[PDB]
């Protein structure tokens, strides 16, 4: 547990979405900086 | 900074989860080419529904 | 180094710069939808060999 009060379901094996998850955060986190330098 | 500042800029709620979507057939499918993949992925998606 | 087969996953390389150009893309248009303007993106980018 950590702070995963829903539920995605659906589809999705279990070790698949927890590394997903993380695919999508950095990348997110990463291109944001590509906007902060404008 | 006003109308685009949250940590992460502004991403457009959902993105997250399309992104997620897509990855997660990729690490448990592992396609030859990633561009090609996904542009298959996402027509599917669109094509199946409205 | 390695473990055993009995998972073997990790996070694949080249994934990260694949999603920012489409991730960075998105914010700096801000887009009304993912599901087209994410087959418009990838499509374009492939397309453009040749």
């Amino acid at each position: 547990a950590m702070a995963d009060i829903g539920s995605a379901s659906g589809y999705v094996p279990e070790e698949i979405w927890k590394k997903a998850e993380e695919a999508v955060n950095e990348v997110k986190r990463q291109a944001m900086t590509e906007l902060q330098k404008a | 900074g006003a109308m685009g500042s949250m940590s992460h800029i502004q991403i457009p709620p959902g993105l997250t989860e399309l992104l997620q979507g897509y990855t997660v057939e990729v690490l448990r499918q592992q396609p030859p080419d990633l561009v090609e993949f996904a542009v298959e992925y996402f027509t599917r998606l669109r094509e199946a529904r409205a």
